[PDB]
């Protein structure tokens, strides 16, 4: 899910429930409003989100994509100093589900399952004469 | 003559015939106050031709048996006329036995003033009137504890039964019941078609003919609306009073009956839905699992499983299918491993399967004992308790 | 997430079977060993599996192992909690001796 | 018995058609040329 | 995160973030009887089978729960059932006592009346209900509510994927038409 | 071959004190219970599970299963019954499991001695030195 925010809503632990969260996502043809998930207070706090960027969330992952600010109205954002790579005008509808392609070759799987961290052995090149029962 | 007549007060349909035939027959008990100058007794409403102007005004209400008048004519009508039931004829009835089915909430002035209208107006030497509970340990030979859920039309009811005897200090009741299907079945099509006025049957039958109980949960029905679909066509109103069933893959008829085909994916599922979330419905009632838990939690624990062992179940509720592999489903939940519970609900019919209750128990020694302060002993449930 | 999906199916705990054995020697001796070894192998399990063997010979005697629990242990709900307990604690007794 | 009172006597159905015909024509056909002020006077 | 962060020894507030980000007005999170006075209105019309019958509806509700029929409809948009048993067959019914007004009453209204009504049933004071809903319905909780309370499914072209619900209304809606028709119309 | 009894959303948990000794503060007993498909069933075990569940950082209503040979316990994740708990989360909605309380399933294996002494000379463990 993309879209651009408007602000982010992070609340404390109260008598009631847990946190309170209502976020606001505008997009190019019709912007609506989604609610915490609890550990999403976290991880919009791990890192300082300024209000109003195009950031894209996928639930099975929940991985943040602060591809850019909100583009919106460029009056207010026409002099950025570079920064967002002339931002992203929004797509307009939010819910989609689009598949990933990815291409991986034999060695880098058997160097990610050999080691603990198998991707900086792939790229420093200490693999060591993997061993042929994990081939 | 030791076999009375089986007669099943029913708000919907009152059963009637000898304790002899093994097929009972039908008499809606209802009054058909047409709006276009005719009015019809209770077994001339099925040879009506319009439809679309009427305003009943039924004996049963939401607490009790109201219109006396038109329940004595329906019963005037039915037993003093052996030409339209075949096998069903009786003068006075002086030395005729009778039984009567009537719901456990009756007042004891209903009770007191029913039971002198019986004696007053029919002079039945003998009778025996309980509730539909009561006439499972019916069912020594007479069975003593099993735990009876009575879906009635006006109020669904939950009994624990012991030693052949209710325990009504936890019985529970939750008003959803017939009465309602229809309520918000009639209620989506409006808010999804036009607006019909002026009817009452065609929500009822649609409901008895092409409807069913949600297979477990809204989820199933809600996708699987669309590949199970069916096609009811309103009958229109202008040329028509009665509709019929189409599907999408075994239709019956595909004419345009006066055209207006009406496409039923969607709400398919609601009603048989608020037995247990009624959330949905936005309604605040608990349901009928919710019920039955409180219901044994009031119960002592050492009497809460053994009613959890033996279901049954009473009333036409269960009429529809996709009713029994629900209910048990539900039963497995909740329930822990510790107690373990046993489906045991009759095949779908009710009404009948409870007129054969009450068959078998008009020929063994159980009638003859509590047969006729008369509401007090008797026909009182204190001594049961 | 491809890869480490079938460890909930196909995981076998070699530690478990005592496979890991190197790594599990700074803590004991062997006066312990062989005395505990024999003596819960045959003394102090057999006034425990006998026990609890009799305990099921107690279900069977209860209500043929719950066959006959709406029709005979129907007014009696101690009984049930006797039933409850037996064959559950010999199937732990059985895990004890494995 | 039977029912010796009743035996009908009046019944009537009726309700709605005036309107039903103008809504059914306003959303089947857009309205337009407003009331104006009376030409004499003017 | 970026290093080195600038705080002005104001404001001073690492959990809390927001200005109100609400499009909402109220307090969705934070600070009922319409729920339940719109719930029994809807149950009695769930219990009604005629549209026509839909004006004749609130006088009977009103007729039987006794709740007066006016501040209902504004919000929302048995004694009474003994009365007329007893005068709808008054040439018939012979009400003769037999002693039952001294040998079985106390007991039964000890036992049956002593919720005097559904609504007093299912709220019963011998032991919980309500807070049995709750632990039942596993749905949603009372008073503080931190899900912003939605509905149903689309209510206008009957779809069923891609559910939401819009700002303001919070009436459900689905794919799309009937998602912005549903949220235009019913903007409040 | 070898055998395996395991128990499987939770009902709830409680633990249950006074020490007796130099020792801070514990729990005498550990009251939960698991809910699973076939029935539920309540559980009374030591404050080490306690805290091994605890380290798992599972949620009061979630669904969990636990190993009886060791007691070890992962995180299954949230549970399907508590669906849509708020308008957005990240967590697998993890269907409950179907089947009785507790579970016993038989495994076979087959492995290789070399995989054996490797295994067996191989250390292991987490934040030991
Ligand atoms: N086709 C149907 N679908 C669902 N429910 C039905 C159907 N037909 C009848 N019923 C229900 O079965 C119930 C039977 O109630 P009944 O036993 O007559 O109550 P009582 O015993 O209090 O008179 C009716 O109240 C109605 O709710
Ligand atoms: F009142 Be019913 F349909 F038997
Ligand atoms: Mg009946
Ligand atoms: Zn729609
Ligand atoms: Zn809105």
């Amino acid at each position: 899910i993309e879209g651009e925010v408007v602000e982010i809503q992070i609340d404390r632990s109260i008598t009631g429930g847990h946190k309170q969260g209502k976020l606001t996502i505008k997009t190019t043809d019709m912007e609506t409003i989604y609610e915490l998930g609890n550990k999403m207070i976290d991880g919009l706090t791990k890192e300082k989100v300024l209000a109003g960027d195009v950031i894209s969330i996928d639930k099975a992952s929940g991985k943040i994509t602060k591809l850019g600010r909100s583009f919106a109205r460029s009056r207010d954002y026409d002099a950025m100093g570079a920064d967002t790579r002339f931002v992203q005008c929004p797509e307009g509808e939010l819910q989609k589900r689009k598949t990933v392609v990815h291409t991986v070759s034999l060695h880098e799987i058997d160097v990610i399952n050999s080691r603990t961290q198998g991707f900086l052995a792939l790229f420093t090149g200490d693999t060591g004469e993997i061993r042929s029962e994990v081939r | 003559e030791t076999p009375p007549i089986v007669i099943d007060n029913g708000s919907y349909e009152i059963k009637f015939g000898p304790s002899t035939n093994k097929k009972p027959f039908r008499a809606l008990n209802a009054l058909a106050k047409d709006k276009f100058g005719t009015s019809y007794l209770s077994n001339h409403i099925k040879n009506i031709k319009d439809i679309s102007s009427i305003t009943f005004r039924r004996p049963h209400e939401l607490g009790q048996l109201t219109l006396w008048e038109l329940e004595s004519c329906i019963w005037d009508y039915c037993l003093f006329n052996p030409s339209e039931f075949d096998g069903f004829d009786l003068k006075e009835g002086k030395g005729h036995h009778l039984v009567a089915s009537e719901s456990c909430m009756t007042l004891p002035e209903l009770s007191k003033h029913a039971d002198q209208v019986i004696f007053e107006e029919y002079e039945f030497d003998s009778l025996f009137k309980s509730p539909v509970a009561v006439f499972v340990p019916f069912t020594s030979d007479y069975h003593d504890f099993q735990l009876v859920i009575d879906s009635g039309f006006n109020c669904t009811w939950i009994i624990p039964v012991l030693k052949g005897i209710p325990y009504y200090k936890a019985v529970k009741k939750l008003d959803i019941g017939g009465r309602f299907l229809t309520g918000l079945l009639k209620e989506t099509l409006s808010f999804r078609h036009y607006n019909m006025m002026d009817e009452t049957i065609l929500v009822n039958n649609i409901k008895e003919q092409c409807l069913f109980v949600s297979p477990v949960s809204y989820f199933d029905s809600f996708k699987t609306k669309d590949k199970h679909a069916l096609e009811y066509v309103l009958p229109d109103f202008q040329t028509s009073f009665l509709g019929y069933v189409r599907n999408p893959r075994k239709e019956n008829v595909p004419l345009p009956e006066d055209a207006q085909i009406i496409t039923l994916t969607d709400e398919l599922f609601t009603i048989p839905e608020t037995f247990f979330h009624p959330e949905i419905s936005q309604i605040t009632k608990p349901g009928i699992v919710e019920a039955i838990l409180e219901s044994l939690s009031m119960l002592p624990e050492i009497v809460r499983p053994l009613m959890v062992g033996n279901i049954v179940c009473t009333g036409g509720n269960f009429n529809l299918p996709n009713f029994a592999q629900r209910l048990a489903a539900e039963l497995q939940r909740q329930l822990p491993t510790d107690w373990t519970c046993h489906v045991s609900v009759p095949e779908g019919d009710c009404a009948l399967f409870g007129w054969e209750v009450m068959s078998q128990f008009a020929k063994t020694d159980s009638y003859r004992k509590a047969r006729v302060w008369c509401t007090k002993h008797r026909f009182g449930y204190q001594n049961w308790i | 997430k491809l890869f480490k999906k079938n460890n909930q199916v196909n995981r076998v705990d070699l530690d478990f079977l005592n496979l890991v054995f190197t790594l599990n020697d700074k803590d004991l001796t062997s006066y312990h060993a062989e005395e505990i070894s024999k003596l819960t192998c045959v003394k102090n399990f057999v006034e425990e599996v006998n026990k609890l063997r009799e305990t099921n010979k107690q279900l069977q005697e209860e209500f043929g192992e719950a066959s006959f629990l709406n029709f005979q242990d129907a007014n009696q709900y101690f009984k049930y909690s006797n039933k409850q307990k037996l064959e559950g604690t010999v199937d732990m007794l059985n895990f004890l001796k494995m | 018995r039977k029912s010796a009172p009743s035996t009908g006597g009046v019944k009537k159905p009726h309700r709605y058609k005036p309107g039903t015909v103008a809504l059914r024509e306003i959303r089947r056909f857009q309205k337009s040329t407003e009331l104006l002020i009376r030409k004499l006077p003017f | 995160k970026a290093l080195v962060e600038e705080i002005d020894k104001k404001t001073y507030n690492p959990d809390i973030y927001f200005t109100s980000l609400d499009p909402q007005a109220r307090r969705y999170t934070s600070k009922t009887q319409q729920e339940i006075l719109q719930s029994d209105r809807r149950f009695m019309e769930l219990n009604t089978e005629n549209f026509s019958d839909l004006p004749n509806v609130p006088t009977l509700l009103s007729d039987l729960t006794g709740v007066p029929r006016d501040r209902i409809e504004s919000t929302t948009k048995k004694p009474e059932t003994l009365r007329e048993i007893q005068l709808s067959y008054k040439s018939t019914k012979l009400p003769k006592p037999k002693r039952k007004n001294t040998n079985r009453i106390v007991a039964l209204k000890k036992v049956l009346s002593s919720k005097r009504n559904l609504h007093s049933f299912l709220d019963s004071a011998l032991l919980n209900l309500m807070d049995k809903n709750v632990i039942y319905h596993n749905v949603y909780n009372k008073r503080y509510f931190k899900v912003l309370p939605l509905i149903t499914t689309c209510s206008i072209c009957g779809g069923y994927d891609s559910i939401s619900s819009c700002v303001n209304c919070g009436n459900k809606i689905c794919s799309v038409s009937c998602f912005k028709l549903h949220n235009e119309t019913r903007c409040r | 071959k070898e055998t395996k009894e395991v128990y499987e959303e939770v009902t709830e948990l409680t633990p249950e004190e006074n020490p007796l000794g130099g020792y801070g503060k514990t729990i005498s007993h550990v009251i939960v219970g698991l809910k699973s498909a076939k029935g539920t069933k309540t559980l009374r075990l030591d404050p080490t599970i306690y805290e091994s569940i605890q380290r798992e950082k599972v949620s009061i209503g979630d669904v969990i299963y636990i190993e009886a040979n060791t007691g070890a316990v992962k995180r299954v994740g949230r549970s399907d019954a508590y669906a849509t708990e708020f308008d957005l989360e990240t967590e697998e909605y993890v269907p409950l499991p179907k089947g009785e309380v507790h579970k016993k399933k038989e495994i076979v294996q087959d492995v290789t001695l070399h995989d054996l002494d490797v295994a067996n000379a191989r250390p292991q463990g987490g934040q030991d030195v």
